């Protein structure tokens, strides 16, 4: 299949370089499995989610995205037209309150939760979960993501975005699970982005347009945006039978366009997420 | 934790 007109994000991640406008992908486009969007909830009424969307914890007096920023990621992740995987099965846990903030305990309640949940869904396909958060350094938010990734679930987390060492950030910092850096339309590392070597791979986070509250859509930048990017496309390649949730941001890395980005510190992985699709 | 909410 190929959208024509896409996002550059999708464009990009289907292409070995820069600046085409299509996105090509197989037309299974990651039915069967499921991606838990971990953030200021999802707008799941919006049409560009088609009824694939649903909210299934909140941790505040309302499920509703009162944000954004939730349903940003969520319709990069699997929208229909500015999404990664088409088909895939969204769900929405609300951690984030609606001025985009959250203590600890809240976010690691969540992804305790999802360890737990996804034994109640049906994902033949596989999990995903997609974290596009964080803050200072914690052991027990590094723990608490360690142990979703160890239940078997593909976990990608944001790197982001003080333009510094990710090490001193979580659940960035956690080794085992799936930490994206972000890219511009010129393959580029944005300017914000974190790196160093905990860093596995970089994904579009520039001026991405997506999903917004209200029905409506936006741009905007960060490693949250790349970070769906490569949930989307662990989906993506779970369905197809590429990978397991396991061992997906390893393959990712290893079939990433390599050495193409520009501004990467040395010590920091020169990988950006790439489909390989061949018609 | 505290990272983003909405500055550029
Ligand atoms: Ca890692």
């Amino acid at each position: 299949a190929a959208q024509t007109n896409a996002p550059w994000g999708l464009a990009r991640i289907s292409s070995t370089s820069p600046g085409t406008s299509t996105y090509y992908y197989d037309e299974s486009a990651g039915q069967g499995s499921c991606v838990y969007v971990i953030d200021t909830g999802i707008e799941a009424s919006h049409p560009e989610f088609e009824g694939r969307a649903q909210m299934v914890k909140t941790y505040y007096y309302s499920s509703r995205d009162g944000n954004g920023h939730g349903t940003h990621c969520a319709g990069t992740v699997g929208s229909r037209t500015y999404g990664v995987a088409k088909k895939t099965q969204l769900f929405g846990v609300k951690v984030l309150d609606d001025n985009g903030s959250g203590q600890y305990s809240t976010i690691i309640a969540g992804m305790d939760f999802v360890a737990s949940d996804k034994n109640n869904r049906n994902c033949p396909k596989g999990v995903v979960a997609s974290l596009s958060l964080g803050g200072g350094y914690s052991s027990s938010v590094n723990s608490a993501a360690a142990r979703l990734q160890s239940s078997g679930v593909m976990v990608a987390v944001a790197a982001g975005n003080n333009n510094a060492d990710a090490r001193n950030y979580s659940p960035a910092s956690e080794p085992s699970v799936c930490t994206v850096g972000a890219s511009d339309r010129y393959d580029r590392r944005s300017s914000f982005s974190n790196y160093g070597s905990v860093l596995d791979i970089f994904g579009p986070g520039t001026d991405i347009l997506s999903t917004w509250i209200g029905g409506s859509t936006r741009s905007i930048s960060g490693t949250s945006m790349a970070t769906p990017h490569v949930a989307g496309l662990a989906a993506y390649l779970m369905t197809l039978g590429k990978t397991t949730a396991a061992s997906a941001c390893r393959y990712i890395a290893d079939t990433a366009n390599k050495g193409d980005l520009s501004n990467i510190p040395f010590g920091t992985v020169n990988l950006l997420a790439y489909n390989n699709y061949q018609a | 934790g505290d990272e983003q909410g909405e500055n550029k």
